[PDB]
């Protein structure tokens, strides 16, 4: 089974140019009698490794031409003119015996002969100019100045990708508006029409009296041109200009012809200092921020002399008026002569050594000359000492980067040292950290594993060994060293505790075997048609020398990628079992590619079998592309069909979504840069496209330069409100931003051109946030929308080292007293303002958490104490809480651990844990917390999870014998799609699709509650209680920002005597909560959020009105989060417990208790760092999640998810994984 | 990027320092059918305007003597009478 | 005055000391090599009596930059130091160092490239080996050392009366 | 299963299938090979 391909030149010109070429991808041989495979492979592997796409003969034919400007005085050869590329596909049966070659191909009846199925792939033309005309020349000038490049983008057949959805005349018009033109084929055949092309890469040239330099350039004719202002000698570009009047410029260091002094579009200077031979030594920048100048002092004001010696350069004081000062020591590998040795040799021997070129003119020891004198027995013994009492360091460089500017009283210097080899590859890097324990570097570079406390600590990271091919063979885990100097490699290798991996490479340069510090390894087997990838569980049986899942489960369960003969992956086969002694099944995902090699379609294995049975079943995905590979259409059985058209600049102009909403984008014209001005859209039901977004862009005036806003979007009108940029930093970040939200009854339709009108669409509560940043750009001070101020501090390494909060009108509260980080920069120790200490433990061999401990140092009381047990890959197989049970436990002190079982695909099979004895059935409705006075108990439970062939959870079986909880959750899964609902909505899989809209958004949340999705696929409204035509429906509704953030959540109850409205506004660093009863405000609460949710966030509850009588003001809530950010323990300002909560793996509440009900009402972040809404639904950025099901509320947009099931919740492993904003970023 | 060229001059951006140490390289050549050892060393020639002479010191075993020492060559383009026969 | 950049080859007419950059325009003779040689394949003697000692790059900063006065001439920006292990028998390149000079006279160096060549040392290596294999190879009989049939090493050819004999 | 012999000449129908399974017979060679065998009846009965 070899793969084989061949490139054939069919014809060439008199100057050797390839006028005609053919690329041949040969088909796979059919199945042989004898396989000749190693048989370490799973059964049914080779059989499932054969595919029809592998048996195709692919003939890619390319035709081209050039210009040859030849005469007795000129000889310019090979100037491209044109090319055309077609493909033919033939079956295996069409391969001639002996394969293909030129004599067969030149035959009049050959496979590439005319009157054959030539499928067009594309064509290009080069347009030439003379610097005078705009009109393309018939032939090029000697100068070969290129005017532009013409590329064919659409065939007429590729316009079928629109699937209609546009009028025929609208489409041709739109393509012209988009800059596409219709033209003929460059290498036409009898029988064809015009195609659509794009012209791009336009250059206007200067003249012969100048050097023929480009003067003006643009990507397309739809945008403006940048102007290149050349220096006096036309050597470098000095100044650039653009359509918006935004210019930049630079002065050059003429010794190198490199820019050194640069002017931005804003009044912001950047300056670098170069040394002899051109290395950057220093960086400064300065300029304005808010109508006044700040930054680093200019060089004529702040004198600075960069240090020479590397240690001298480390032992520096704070006030260094420089950023990133570099110190280079490339000479460090060479031995040198110390003064003692030289002074002894200084009489007579140095002369012989000097003449022998051992002693260099700069006092160094020449490597080869020295060795020669040793070999010749001429070496002087006194020199031996210089090779041993001063171990050499690899050539290296030191960076000194300050945090703040010259005038600041505190300027920590981040000290970064990098070492490299003689091949230019880094060996390691290390940075200075705060005092603590570190490994010791001995005098000879030996590594001492025994750590001791020290002032001088460097975090050594990325230490790598290489094999002289640049293929790193060993990674060392990061550690702290009590020095900065390079640690010897021979020493590190024998410590063993100095943990490292091993990478075993083949002759190709691919990794075959990767062995980690634990001895576990990955293994990859390559064949010409497939790649077999085994993880650490798959190989677990071989690394035996039973505290985990029996390794038999993963024996022979590799992931295998099966390729076509073009190198594309057509099948992806997983093998699987749920029991250790089972017989693994074959779960095969199928893919097909089009003639251009683009993915045409993909099919889920569940749907595949159904599809073979019923051919009316669609693939999960289908795509259609233009000739350059831009998808024009995508259709997903789980997300609907959309069509998109971008113009010749690559920016989108028109898109239609699954639900038929047509959205178009208004951009700036060619006299302008081409920036987006507005977004407008219309639903099928209406006639006028409404403006949902409007962007006001800055120009180049002084007011803009003064606030670093030249060229920025300054007013962004969107679907929830208007965001204003008032000021940017010298470092390019936000110093001042403010906003207003839309009136609840006002839709975003920002029509006209008068902001006077736009202001009347808005509420008058304007929120403003302000910031201060250091030179690096770290946030130092953050003022929220209502004036509360967060103050941050950073350590010598640049990491947060403490935190404070000043409430408006009050004194400053310490939030964090102290922080320590691991060598890897992971939070290691944290000491809170409530005298609660959080300690983390990491497995040093894998650098991952093995436990978390939370304690009060005043009574040495451990509140939380977790341990995480992992399998060889990193799935958590057990979570154990060794802390004493809390005060909410009625005579129950012991807490058994959480046991997890996973299948071979790492889906949960089962999980155990504790739950409130009275938690009842898991549903969308959440139970009241127990109070300690309730004297409630907790029980153990187990859940079992059943999944289908597409990864959908179909059944969850809850069991807790203590109260005989027996709750069976039945999920009805579509038989055409992966849309799925509970059996309580429907039992019939054929009715499941009816419960979703065209875009895959669920229509019904729970039976009786409808879902209103807007045009953006965002959830606009949830019906909570459906009523008659008298009483209003209880409902909740939302407003979202231009980037999809929930900005506003309104909870509207319509109860006649309880029609409470909870207006929750989301502001940076503040959740603003206004609660009104049917007539007036009952509560007005500012929730100040210090730190990220899911990262032990501390919240402050500040009331301006309606504070509960049992709560003091300015209440602090300290969260102690688990492995994936779920909030389990909540403490008050003294470290006393407020609440405790456990979750089922999918986020349902298993256990919940609190000190009070009043306090319980303010806990909003519950699971994996996210807010639990009123409906039980969790909000994740761009998605909502249903924890009582274990599924997403709406499908992901096609293309954001690497797998095929767009409704799948975090790979069916919510124990260890989390997915910020609900859209796990592509690994690509 | 589709519908884009690489002949576009768009930035005056300053270079960054630090990183691995490079300095001078050694083009030790993986020669084939001739079987000879060879090494090329670059000269510090500024591009200038973008048109600059190309030089290297070429070591070629068996090359003979030269202005650059035994086995080394100046690599200057010349037309010469053939002395081979 | 007509050009912006200059590549200069130093044959010993200027200083190569690290303490100071050499001028663009210098005076003084260049220096002869010990390994002097001639070539005659063109019908006349061509003789090489010098070798390049250093290579250096200069820029005409006055034409390139602004605010430049006095027209002092091109200023070096970089140079290579070529040290040779020189003897009359042979002169080989053994050290190549790239250095630059700062405007205050300081010097920046990179780790040099060191080269080494084999040595010819008959004064230490003269190893006598008896040879039994050349049995009866007699200078005064019909014997000769010749390569036959394209082989690289000579064999022992004996020309008898009526036959040739050969040991390859 | 694909082609009805009374709508499509069975020799034309089968020539592409034996062409693929035999050693690269072109359709005219495969057609001729099938015809040979039909005329020959190379089997126990009238194997055509």
């Amino acid at each position: 089974d070899p793969q084989c391909s061949q490139n054939i030149t069919l014809s060439s010109d008199r100057f050797g140019q390839p006028l005609k070429q053919l690329s041949v991808q040969y088909p796979r041989r059919q199945q042989p009698a004898i396989n000749l495979y190693p048989d370490t492979l799973p059964d049914k592997l080779l059989a499932n490794s054969y595919d029809d796409q592998q048996r195709q003969l692919r003939l890619t034919y390319q035709q081209s031409s050039w210009h040859h400007l030849t005469n007795n005085t000129v000889r310019v050869l090979g100037l491209p003119d044109s090319t055309r590329s077609d493909i033919f596909t033939y079956g295996a049966e069409n391969v001639p015996a002996g394969g293909l070659n030129l004599e067969l191909l030149s035959d009049k009846n050959s496979l590439i002969a005319d009157d054959k199925p030539r499928e067009y792939l594309g064509q290009q033309k080069t347009a030439y100019t003379d610097g005078q005309n705009t009109t393309p020349l018939q032939t090029p000038t000697r100068q070969a100045l290129i005017a532009f490049t013409e590329t064919t983008v659409f065939n007429q057949s590729t316009l079928s990708a629109f699937n209609g959805s546009i009028p025929s005349d609208k489409l041709s018009t739109t393509l012209e508006q988009a800059g596409y033109q219709q033209t003929n084929y460059l290498f036409p055949r009898t029988g064809e029409d015009k195609v659509w092309v794009a012209h791009h890469g336009y250059t206007d040239y200067g003249t012969a009296a100048q050097f023929w330099r480009p003067q003006k350039q643009s990507n397309t004719q739809l945008t403006g041109k940048i102007t290149l202002i050349w220096d006096a000698n036309y050597c470098v570009v000095v100044q650039t200009r653009d359509a918006a009047g935004l210019t930049t410029s630079a002065k050059y260091d003429w010794r190198f012809l490199t820019p050194v002094q640069l002017t931005d579009i804003n009044d912001n200077q950047h300056l670098i200092t170069l040394d002899a031979l051109g290395r950057p030594i220093t960086l400064r920048f300065w300029g304005t921020e808010n109508g006044k100048m700040t930054g680093y002092s200019s060089p004529e004001k702040a004198s600075f002399s960069p240090p020479s010696d590397v240690n001298a350069a480390i032992e520096l004081k704070k006030p260094l008026p420089v950023a990133q000062c570099q110190v280079y020591a490339p000479e460090s590998w060479m031995p040198v002569l110390s003064q003692k040795t030289f002074n002894r040799l200084a009489e007579q021997d140095w002369q012989k050594l000097y003449n022998a070129r051992i002693i260099t003119e700069d006092g160094r020891i020449c490597t080869l000359a020295y060795r020669r004198w040793v070999q010749s027995q001429k070496a002087i013994p006194q020199l031996i000492s210089l090779l041993n009492n001063g171990p050499r360091l690899p050539p290296h460089s030191l960076t000194l980067t300050t945090d703040r500017y010259d005038h600041d009283p505190e300027q920590q210097i981040r000290q970064q040292v990098v070492f490299s080899d003689g091949f230019g590859r880094l060996l390691q890097a290390a940075a200075r950290h705060e005092a603590g324990m570190a490994r010791q570097r001995n005098e000879d570079g030996s590594l001492i594993i025994n750590v001791q406390h020290t002032e001088n600590r460097w975090a050594v990271t990325g230490r790598t060994e290489y094999d002289n091919k640049g293929q790193p063979i060993r990674t060392y885990q990061p550690y702290f060293l009590n020095d900065w100097r390079y640690v010897s490699n021979d020493s590190a290798r024998q410590e063993k505790e100095a943990y490292a991996d091993t990478h075993v490479y083949d002759p190709i340069g691919r990794e075959i075997k990767v062995i980690t510090a634990k001895g576990w390894f990955r293994r990859t087997l390559f064949t010409p048609w497939f790649t077999v990838n085994e993880d650490e569980n798959d190989t677990a049986a071989e690394v035996k020398k039973m505290k985990n899942i029996d390794p038999k489960l993963y024996q022979k369960t590799p992931t295998v990628s099966v390729y076509d003969n073009r190198g594309l992956i057509i099948r992806n086969i997983d093998f699987h079992r749920t029991t250790a002694n089972g017989d693994p099944d074959t779960r095969i995902t199928r893919h097909q590619y089009d003639i251009h090699g683009h993915l045409n379609q993909s099919i889920d294995p569940r749907l595949y079998e159904a599809k073979q049975t019923n051919n009316t079943i669609k693939p999960n995905f289908l795509w259609q592309y233009d000739l350059t590979g831009n998808p024009l259409c995508t259709e997903s059985i789980d997300a609907g069909r959309t069509v998109t058209l971008n113009d010749i600049e690559g920016r989108p102009l028109l898109t239609v979504t699954a639900t038929g909403v047509i959205q178009t984008r208004q951009y700036e014209t060619s006299s302008l840069p081409g920036r987006l001005l507005s977004v407008a859209e219309q639903t099928p039901e209406e006639k006028t496209s409404r403006i949902t977004e409007r962007l006001i862009w800055a120009g180049n005036t002084e007011a803009e330069k003064d606030h670093n806003l030249a060229g920025q979007c300054v007013r962004h009108y969107d679907t929830a409100g208007v965001t204003r940029l008032e000021s940017l930093s010298l470092t390019g970040t936000v110093l001042s931003q403010s906003s207003q939200l839309l009136i609840d009854t006002q839709e975003a339709n920002w029509t006209g051109d008068n902001e006077t009108v736009w202001q009347n669409m808005l509420a008058d509560d304007i929120y403003t946030t302000l910031s201060t940043f250091d030179a690096t750009g770290a946030l130092l001070t953050q003022t929220d929308a209502k004036g509360n101020i967060q103050r941050l501090a950073y350590d010598v390494a640049g990491q947060l080292n403490g935190s404070w909060l000043t409430l408006k009108g009050q004194t400053e509260q310490v939030i964090i007293k102290s922080l320590t980080y691991s060598a890897a920069g992971q939070k290691l120790r944290e000491e809170h303002g409530n005298d609660v200490i959080t300690e983390y433990s990491y497995e040093p061999e894998t650098q991952r958490l093995i436990g978390i401990k939370t304690r009060r140092p005043s009574d040495t009381k451990v509140l939380q104490d977790l341990r995480y047990e992992y399998d060889p890959v990193g799935n958590v197989i057990s979570i154990r809480n060794d802390a004493e049970a809390t005060r909410f436990w009625h005579n129950q002190k012991v807490m058994p651990e959480n046991t997890y079982t996973y299948d071979s695909l790492y889906q949960l099979i089962s999980a155990t844990g504790r739950e409130m004895a009275n938690i009842g059935q898991q549903s969308h409705q959440f139970p009241s917390p127990a109070l300690p006075s309730d004297n409630n108990t907790y029980t153990n439970y187990t859940r079992t999870y059943t999944y289908d062939r597409g990864g959908n959870l179909t059944k969850i079986q809850h069991s807790s014998p203590a109260t005989q909880n027996n709750y069976t959750t039945n999920i009805t899964v579509s038989n055409r799609s992966n849309r799925a609902v509970l059996s309580t909505l429907t039992e019939d899989p054929a009715q499941v699709d009816a419960l979703f809209d065209a875009g895959g958004h669920q229509n019904t949340l729970i039976s009786g509650q409808n879902l209103n999705w807007n045009t953006r696929g965002e959830l606009q409204q949830v019906t909570l209680v459906k009523r008659d035509k008298g009483a209003n429906d209880d409902r909740e509704w939302y407003r979202y920002s231009g980037d999809g953030r929930r900005m506003l959540k309104i909870n509207e109850q319509q109860a006649s005597n309880n029609a409470q409205t909870q207006r929750v506004t989301y502001l940076p660093n503040l959740e603003l909560r206004l609660t009104q009863n049917s007539t007036a405000t009952t509560e007005d609460l500012q929730v100040i959020t210090v730190g990220e949710a899911g990262r032990a966030q501390v919240r402050v509850l500040h009331w301006e009105s309606g504070k509960p009588e049992d709560i003091d003001n300015n209440q602090l809530r300290y969260s102690y989060d688990n492995l994936i950010g779920s909030s389990q323990l909540e403490l008050d300002s003294e470290g006393q417990i407020i609440s405790e909560e456990e979750y089922y793996p999918y986020g349902g509440t298993a256990l919940w208790a609190a000190r009070n009900q009043t306090e319980a009402s303010y806990k909003t972040i519950r699971y994996s760092g996210k807010e639990r809404d009123a409906t039980g639904l969790y909000y994740y950025g761009y998605r909502y999640y249903q924890p009582w099901i274990g599924r997403w509320l709406s499908s992901a947009p096609a293309g954001t998810i690497d797998g095929l099931n767009l409704y799948r919740m975090v790979r069916n492993n919510p124990v260890t994984l989390l997915d910020p904003d609900g859209l796990m970023p592509t690994i690509a | 990027m589709q519908n884009s060229q690489d002949f576009s001059i768009t930035e005056l951006s300053l270079p960054k320092g630090g990183g691995a140490i490079t300095g001078m390289g050694e083009a030790l050549t993986p020669t084939g059918p001739d079987g000879m050892a060879a090494l090329s060393l670059p000269l510090p020639i500024s591009a200038g305007r973008g048109y600059a002479p190309a030089f290297t010191l070429n070591y070629n075993s068996g090359a003979g003597n030269s202005p650059f020492g035994l086995g080394w060559d100046c690599n200057v383009m010349t037309i010469r009478r053939r002395t081979h026969f | 005055a007509d050009w912006l950049f200059y590549l200069v080859f130093d044959y010993g007419e200027r200083s190569n000391n690290l303490k100071t950059p050499p001028a663009f325009s210098t005076t003084g003779s260049w220096l002869c090599r010990q390994d002097r040689f001639s070539r005659y394949e063109y019908g006349f003697e061509i003789r090489t009596r010098r070798l390049c000692r250093q290579v250096l790059m200069y820029h005409h900063l006055q034409a390139l930059d602004s605010k430049i006065t006095e027209h002092n001439g091109p200023t070096l920006v970089s140079r290579l130091i070529l040290n040779y292990d020189e003897s009359a028998i042979a002169s080989t390149l053994v050290f190549v160092r790239r250095v630059g000079h700062e405007q205050d006279g300081n010097v920046v160096t990179l780790p040099p490239l060191e080269l080494a060549y084999q040595d010819f040392s008959p004064r230490h290596h003269a190893h006598w080996q008896p040879m039994d294999v050349l049995a009866n190879f007699n200078a005064i009989q019909r014997w000769q050392l010749v390569d036959l049939k394209g082989e690289g090493l000579p064999g022992l050819l004996y020309q008898d009366k009526g036959a040739w004999w050969y040991r390859s | 299963q694909g082609f009805d012999k009374d709508k499509a000449d069975l020799l034309h129908v089968m020539a592409p299938y034996i062409a693929a399974t035999l050693q690269l017979s072109s359709e005219n060679v495969a057609h001729s090979v099938l015809l040979w065998a039909d005329k020959l009846q190379p089997g126990d009965g009238a194997m055509t």
